[PDB]
DNA sequence: ACGGAACGCCTGCTCTGAACCTGTGCC
DNA sequence: GGCACAGGTTCAGAGCAGGCGTTCCGT
């Protein structure tokens, strides 16, 4: 969280030579965030997922605040890589929502403490993606779907 | 009692476990039985024994006992004795010395009595507690803290009263025992009984409250929290000044210390306080001669409005101190040549006010008087010589001078013999003597020709205005009351010549037929204003002297035709410039309207047939009446004479109201029969405009005399206003049953605005309110016209009536089905239509207009709900009548949830409406979270849960919870640097809704944990969305962009 | 024509007299032409310039004509004596538009002659400058706010700091705003410490008229926990004590005793340190201050034992700094009250009494490298 | 061994009024 | 076809609450 937070967003006037390694670092960061998050299942203990909730909401909030201006500036130049890292973060967001559902299903005050702000920032990232599409004169391209309620192991529940 | 004393002495040893029980049980035992005189010694014993420990345990007991004694006295007086207060004065002093001895006691006391939330007070305050707080305010450490506490308590209580008066649902539910405003007034009344330490607290609280929330922009969010609260401060500054003699010499200095100093922001409330204290007891102003003396030196550097009321206030001082009068006139005459415009205007207003107040004992006409009559006379005459110096100055000074000479003449008659001559000199500065000469005005001398700019010097229209009013006053009063008389008829001859030459005049003389582009156009426009003003003042004069002669009214018609073509030429030039407050006097306007419409005498009718033959004058009379009432809207004063008198202007205004109402009532629109150019400008529409404006102004200004107002317009005021609302209702029914293709939308919305304005006068419980409610319901259910504004006004009227009648929630539910039927659905697989609920709803007006109004009313009832549940949490913190209140809350939420469930499927237009819907959804779910939060505190103590909220939770989960997610998905699915602001603005509410919903999920999970009922089984899992990008659209848009 | 003839022919005293009488003689009409002609005289002559500046301030002229004289006189503002200055700045402050405020404020603050100028006439002229500034600031709001905005843009002059003090004193509306601005300025470190000493050296007489306002300012700053602000407040308190007469020296200790009675640890520590260095600076003034130490001694309960460890230091020092009947009756009553406090068997009263008594005995007994009577007295107690 | 609760400070929410401009309706 | 009218949008500022921060106690 500290490492991703400290990196500032380059401006649109900045050259693509300075944007490209930024996006590469962002792609690496989200990839290792994904492989870190996918290790929750092996240990379904209280404190590990408890810390995971708080630091996940912090990480996605930092990603929202910093990366999204860079995506707004550099969508046209690096569209395919932007979609690739957005798809990877979509996988990560699906994992986060599944963790949220697992926390909500298991009645637990400590786990449920960090849920609503997490969902707020996650949904606000979704609406920020919509805003990013709108800023690039492609609001019609945006679309939504309902995500299935899969538990930690990856199986649908009623 | 000796047993109590010896046990108290024996208990001086340090003990905690048994000592607290002994002192509290003995305390309540002596509170329940002992004599009044033996309480203070027992008070000393218990407070000194409680110093060892358990201070608050005895503090709450004693303060509650004295509160109970206060309530006992209140119900007894509503045995009584003065000494009941006096013993409290002996008691309170000692305990505050304990507060002086023990600071932690005061710390815990002010900490407990802190209003943590709006209901945490729960009337914990009391007259004795307020007296204790003010005594603590005497001590310096907790002075600012307790003052802020009292200020916040007053603000919260005023907000609570505003909400209580804003809806009858709380009145039915909650008692009306909430009041701290009258608490301080009762404390002030009780301070007569030798409570002198309290007075410092009263003055400090009053001053901090007064200067905190005063107006600064010169506030619907804090209308009563701020403005009325300032009045409460002002009220106590009056009340203590009426009661406590010693403090009278103090507070005035502080007032002066503000009044001279804070010259930037408005100080009007302090001015009104100063006027009311000096009016009540001006003798105290003799004491502070030095303070007013040093204040007078600053008169060149004050606002004029401060100067008017200050110099009006200091007049009783001027009646005695002749040396101070000489000093005052010295600083005024020294202030004449100051280059600051405000200083000059201030000095001249002071001149006119002081010469107005000094009465010349010889032959002055009555009232509305120093023994040295000749001294007064020579003083007034030298002041008039100073005014002769004054008059040759810039335009604003002259305007104020001529405005004030009428009041000077009214309150002082002898000086008129000079004033008119002075005015005649000014008249002789511009009125040519030869009748052969065409103009009575020289444009060069009239206007200040100067280098690189043009400005007014001396308004000749105002000269003629003042001359006419003074001459009419003298002819009406002094000559009937009764060497140098000749100039009077000479003035008439002068005006007669100024009449004649003017009717024979033309635009060629004044070089007309011009704007701010060039100085030539500027002077021409100023001359146009001047000739218009003097022409209408000549209309005033000729109408005054004629006594209905045919030739005189022919002159009036020609003169007014000249004025009309001048006005038309100015309007064509414009097509700021048009707006000119005409000089027609209020009395003359009323008399002209009454003569125009209500006329029976044949000799009058002979001239009035010629006068009324031109409809332009008929429009002009009502138009100047409109302008006068609109001027009255912003301030009590008016342009014409008698601006200061409220009684005279109101009594005269009643006449124009009844005359104009008769005009509209007895004349239908068919009588007009005018062309379409002036049909919109028909005098009936102007009449309705005037009726709307005046019926909005009257109850705003003249609240106490409403009964006499309505009586003079044509028992209880409800039965009286039943008549007028019935005629207006019949007129509305006739208008709305007209041809469907088109209708007078302006007339309809003006009329329903008049209905809304007059409806607030009605007593809600009377049958007249029921009749109005039923007729409005019939109109809404039966009629459907294509006009957004008309439907909006009718909806606002209906809701404003209904909220007074009862809760609007049933009407919310019944309108919900209608809006859902008219608009549609987001699924496009379910068909809904129920149009019989309210025909006023329409597919052309349901979405943009009706939805905002109904959502705002929904937000209002949620505001009521969250205030009420906050008070429930407060009384929970305090400690079973709340069950019916809870049932009412649950029913209201259930029906409003049904309203939400009906509307949420609807495909509203994208824009502000969906944003308001999302915000109001957030408000609803936050109130639900507050409700379950309230349940968490009480059911955990009880260990069980009732069966109502379970039904509420299950119906909420079945109706609205997944439907919210579906509607959010629809909202995003419904497709279309400066734009960045809008894009970021429209990013928050959709996340905020799920944040509220999940907050509710978390809180009900906690409720299930702490109540052993799995309420989560009722609600389904939180459906969540994921975004997708259509690559084909990106390819197309990038290809065409490239 | 008559006035100009008298100006041309008459000597310096008579022409000066008619000039200073000009606003009363002239009516409204002759303002512009007479103004242009006296500006021509300003171009011609220099001796009578200051009275012409006075009447130009008094008389009614438009801003466009005032611009020329403003441009001519701003150059010479840097090269005029102290006796001339206050009426020139009176003209400048009362002959400015709404938009030109920041420019002229910055320019006049840069062109100040007090740095090189600073007899009794000089100090009288300085208070006349400050009275002119008080009159101008009190009502000309735009100039008032533009002063704070200009110095905030500037982000060190003593004259500016005294003007800042009186601005805090007079305008109640700028109270919290100027308090925050002063806190920001002292936090930034632009306000050095020596300029405080020089300010109190040069403008001690002027500062007395608002010393109550500076006491309120320092009292407000005491609540702030920043070390720089605390040092600033202590410096202001000690300078105000050491420069002003017995009056302000009484109200400062009257405020400090209440600050000690507040009981907050930072406030009580700073107040005790200020009192100790105050007694070190000048015990003679503190000798008259007798009721304040009694009030300090009365509220033994609020003051913590750590603070009591050094609280007795100050009172014992000022008591035994110089032998006097003042010291005698300051010593006998405190000795009696601590003796009877020790006489009480309560452990708290015994603790406070013994902590006071040991420090008292040490302070009176200690000396640099003491008669037989003093030895007997200290041994006996 | 661990967490929430309590309460002082702070950011950042919420309203508020005004200026500003396009869009509408009409001549 | 363009003016005058109006409501919308935008904004900067005023004012304040919860939630972080920290500590203590219950769990």
């Amino acid at each position: 969280e500290k490492t991703v937070k400290k990196i500032e967003p380059g401006t649109a006037a900045d050259s693509q030579q300075i944007h490209e390694e930024k996006l590469l670092y962002w792609n690496m960061a989200v990839r290792d965030f994904s492989i870190l998050i996918n290790l929750i299942k092996v240990f379904d203990s209280h404190p590990v997922l408890h810390v995971c909730l708080k630091y996940g909401r912090l990480f996605v909030e930092a990603f929202l605040k910093q990366c999204m201006p860079l995506l707004d500036f550099s969508f046209r130049k690096h569209r395919e890589d932007v979609l690739s890292l957005l798809e990877t973060f979509q996988l990560d967001t699906r994992l986060l929502h599944h963790l949220c559902g697992h926390s909500k299903i298991h009645q637990d005050t400590r786990l449920t403490q960090h849920v609503p702000l997490l969902k707020k920032t996650l949904e606000l990232l979704v609406c920020r993606v919509k805003a990013m599409l709108t800023l690039n004169n492609c609001r019609e391209a945006f679309w939504l779907g309902n995500l299935k309620n899969r538990d930690l192991q990856g199986e649908e529940i009623k | 009692q000796y047993v109590i004393q010896l046990t108290s002495m024996f208990k001086d040893v340090p003990l905690t476990a048994e000592e607290v029980e002994f002192v509290v049980e003995k305390a309540l035992s002596m509170f329940s039985k002992m004599n009044l005189q033996e309480i203070p010694p027992l008070v000393y014993q218990l407070l000194v024994l409680s110093s060892k420990g358990s201070r608050k345990s005895v503090l709450e007991g004693i303060i509650a006992f004295f509160s109970a004694l206060d309530k006992q006295h209140n119900e007894e007086q509503s045995v009584p004795s003065g000494e009941l207060r006096h013993v409290e004065g002996t008691i309170i002093l000692h305990i505050v010395f304990a507060i002086k001895l023990d600071y932690e006691l005061g710390r815990e006391l002010v900490k407990h009595l802190k209003v943590g939330q709006q209901g945490d007070s729960n009337n914990n305050l009391s007259p004795f507690s307020i007296a204790l707080l003010l005594s603590v305010t005497r001590i310096q450490r907790f002075q600012d803290q307790v003052l802020d506490l009292l200020k916040t308590s007053v603000v919260k209580s005023f907000k609570d009263l505003q909400l209580l008066q804003g809806s009858k649902f709380l009145q039915n539910l909650v008692p009306h025992r909430s009041y701290v405003s009258t608490m301080i007034l009762e404390v002030v009344k009780n301070s007569v009984h030798s409570w002198d330490h309290v007075t410092q607290g009263l003055v400090e609280l009053g001053f901090i409250l007064m200067d905190s929330y005063g107006p600064k922009k010169v506030p619907s969010l804090s209308r009563m929290p701020n403005q009325h609260a300032c009045k409460l401060g002002a009220n106590i500054l009056l009340e203590t000044f009426k009661i406590h003699e010693m403090i009278r010499q103090e507070i005035l200095e502080q007032v002066l210390n503000r009044v001279v100093t804070r010259a930037s922001s408005p100080i009007s409330h302090f001015l009104d306080l100063l006027s009311n204290i000096v009016m009540y007891a001006p003798l105290v102003l003799q004491s502070c001669s030095s303070k007013v003396t040093e204040a007078f030196d600053y008169l060149s550097f004050l606002p004029l409005q401060t100067v008017q009321r200050l110099l009006k206030a200091v007049q009783p001082l001027l009646k005695v101190s002749m040396s101070m009068r000489d000093c005052l006139i010295l600083v005024l005459r020294k202030a004449m040549f100051a280059n600051q415009l405000d200083a000059r205007k201030s000095a001249v207003a002071g001149f006119l006010l002081l010469l107005k107040n000094f009465k010349v004992l010889g032959s002055l006409s009555s009232s509305q008087s120093h023994y040295n009559s000749v001294a007064n006379e020579t003083f007034c005459l030298e002041i008039m010589d100073s005014l002769r110096r004054c008059l040759s100055q810039q335009a604003d000074v002259r305007l104020m001078l001529y405005e004030g000479f009428y009041d000077v003449l009214r309150r002082n008659s002898q000086l008129a013999n000079s004033v008119m001559q002075t005015l005649l000199s000014q008249l002789k500065q511009f009125y040519e003597p030869k009748p052969d000469l065409l103009p009575p005005l020289k444009l060069e001398a009239c206007i200040l020709t100067q280098g690189d700019k043009i400005s007014l010097q001396e308004p000749l229209d105002y000269l003629l205005c003042c001359i006419q009013h003074c001459l009419a006053w003298y002819k009406n009063t002094v000559i009937p009351l009764q060497e140098e008389e000749a100039f009077y008829e000479d003035l008439d001859d002068i005006l007669e010549s100024i009449t004649n030459r003017m009717i024979k005049s033309e635009l060629e003389d004044f070089e007309l037929d011009f704007s701010q582009s060039t100085s030539i156009g500027i002077k021409n426009n100023i001359c146009a204003f001047l000739v218009m003003g003097v022409c209408e003042v000549l209309i005033e004069y000729n109408f005054s002297i004629s006594s209905f002669s045919k030739n005189r009214f022919e002159d009036i018609l020609s003169l007014f035709m000249c004025y009309k073509k001048l006005s038309d030429i100015l309007n064509e030039k414009a097509g700021a410039n048009k707006t000119s407050d005409s000089l027609l006097s209020m009395k003359f306007v009323s008399s002209l309207l009454t003569a125009l419409f209500r006329d029976s005498i044949q000799s009058h009718q002979e001239s009035l047939s010629v006068l009324r033959s031109s409809n332009e004058f008929m429009r002009y009379a009502v138009n100047v009446a409109l302008q006068k009432v609109q001027q009255l809207k912003e301030t009590g004063h008016v342009s014409g004479p008698d601006g200061q008198n409220p009684e005279k202007i109101f009594q005269n205004l009643c006449d124009i109201t009844r005359v104009l109402l008769w005009r509209y009532t007895s004349i239908p629109t068919s009588v007009e029969e005018s062309g379409k150019k002036e049909k919109g400008k028909s005098i009936s529409l102007l009449c309705l405009e005037g009726l709307q404006k005046i019926f909005s102004a009257v109850q705003q200004f003249y609240q106490p005399k409403i009964q006499q107002f309505l009586r003079a317009l044509d028992v209880s005021v409800t039965q009286r206003t039943a008549f007028q609302i019935r005629q207006f209702q019949r007129s509305l029914l006739n208008l709305l049953s007209s041809q469907e293709e088109d209708f007078n939308s302006k007339e309809a919305l003006l009329l329903v605005t008049v209905l809304t304005s007059l409806s607030k006068l009605l007593e809600p419980s009377s049958p007249q309110f029921v009749q109005m409610l039923s007729w409005t319901s019939k109109i809404c259910k039966e009629n459907s016209r294509e006009d957004a504004l008309f439907c909006k006004s009718l909806m606002n009227l209906l809701f404003s009536l209904h909220v007074s009648y009862k809760s609007p929630v049933i009407l919310l539910r019944d309108l919900s089905q209608d809006i859902h039927g008219h608009l549609g659905d987001i699924d496009q697989d379910v068909e809904v239509e129920k149009t019989n609920h309210f025909a006023i709803v329409n597919l052309r007006t349901a979405a943009p207009t009706v939805c905002l109004l109904v959502l705002s009313q929904a937000e209002k009832v949620l505001e009521e709900v969250d205030w009420l549940i906050t008070k429930l949490k407060g009384q929970v913190s305090q400690e079973l009548p709340n069950q019916p209140v809870e049932k009412a809350i649950i029913m209201q939420l259930g029906t409003l949830l049904t309203f939400f469930h009906e509307l949420v499927q609807t495909a509203l237009p994208s824009g502000s409406c969906v944003d308001t819907l999302l915000k109001d959804l957030c408000k609803m779910y936050t109130t639900l979270t507050a409700l379950v939060r309230y349940y968490l505190q009480v059911c955990q103590s009880s260990g069980g849960i009732p069966k109502n909220m379970e039904k509420l939770v299950k119906l909420s989960g079945s109706h609205l919870t997944p439907l919210c997610y579906s509607f959010i998905s629809y909202v995003q699915n419904k497709s279309k640097a400066t734009a960045m602001a809008r894009v970021l603005r429209e990013t928050k509410p959709i996340p905020n809704l799920i944040f509220a919903i999940e907050q509710y999920e978390k809180f009900l999970i906690h409720l299930s944990k702490k109540s052993k009922v799995n309420l989560m089984q009722h609600m389904k899992l939180s459906t969540s969305r994921d975004f997708k990008i259509k690559g084909n659209i990106l390819d197309m848009v990038l290809r065409e962009d490239g | 024509t008559k006035i100009m003839q008298l100006i041309s022919i008459a000597p310096e005293n008579l022409q000066h007299d008619i000039i200073t009488s000009l606003p009363e003689i002239l009516g409204d009409s002759q303002h512009a032409d007479v103004g242009k002609e006296l500006s021509d005289l300003l171009i011609e002559n220099t001796s009578l310039t200051v009275p012409i500046l006075d009447v130009l301030s008094s008389l009614r002229l438009d801003p466009n004509f005032l611009l020329k004289v403003r441009q001519l006189v701003m150059d010479k503002l840097s090269s005029i004596r102290l006796e001339d200055l206050p009426v020139i700045i009176k003209f400048i402050l009362h002959s400015v538009t709404a938009m030109d405020t920041l420019e002229v404020i910055s320019e006049l603050r840069e062109k100040l002659d007090l740095q090189h100028c600073v007899e009794s006439s000089g100090q009288s002229c300085i208070i006349l400058l400050f009275d002119v500034i008080k009159s101008a600031i009190r009502y000309e709001k735009t100039i008032s706010e533009a002063w704070i905005k200009a110095i905030e843009n500037t982000a060190h002059k003593v004259f500016d700091l005294v003007m800042l003090f009186i601005i805090y004193s007079t305008n109640t509306q700028t109270k919290k705003y100027i308090d925050r601005v002063l806190r920001n300025k002292i936090r930034s470190g632009c306000i050095q410490e020596q300029l405080l000493q020089s300010t109190f050296s040069v403008h001690y007489l002027v500062l007395k008229d608002m010393c109550s306002s500076i006491l309120s300012l320092a009292q407000s700053l005491l609540h702030s926990l920043d070390q720089s602000i605390i040092s600033f407040g202590s410096l202001l308190y000690k300078y105000a004590f050491k420069f002003f007469d017995t009056y302000c020296q009484q109200e400062v200790v009257g405020a400090l005793v209440t600050h000690i009675c507040s009981g907050n640890e930072a406030e009580v520590d700073t107040a005790l340190d200020v009192l100790l260095e105050l007694v070190v600076l000048n015990p003679s003034a503190m000798m008259m201050n007798a009721v304040f130490v009694k009030g300090i001694l009365d509220y033994l309960d609020n003051i913590s034992p750590q603070q009591i460890r050094k609280l007795f230091y100050v009172l014992s020092t000022l008591a035994f700094s110089k032998q006097n009947e003042a010291s005698s009756h300051i010593q006998d009553d405190m000795h009696l009250v601590i003796r009877k406090q020790l006489s009480s068997t309560v452990f708290k009263y015994k603790l406070i009494g013994i902590i006071g008594a040991v420090t008292m005995a040490g302070i009176m007994a200690a000396d640099r490298s003491l008669s037989d009577e003093q030895c007997t007295q200290v041994t006996s107690l």
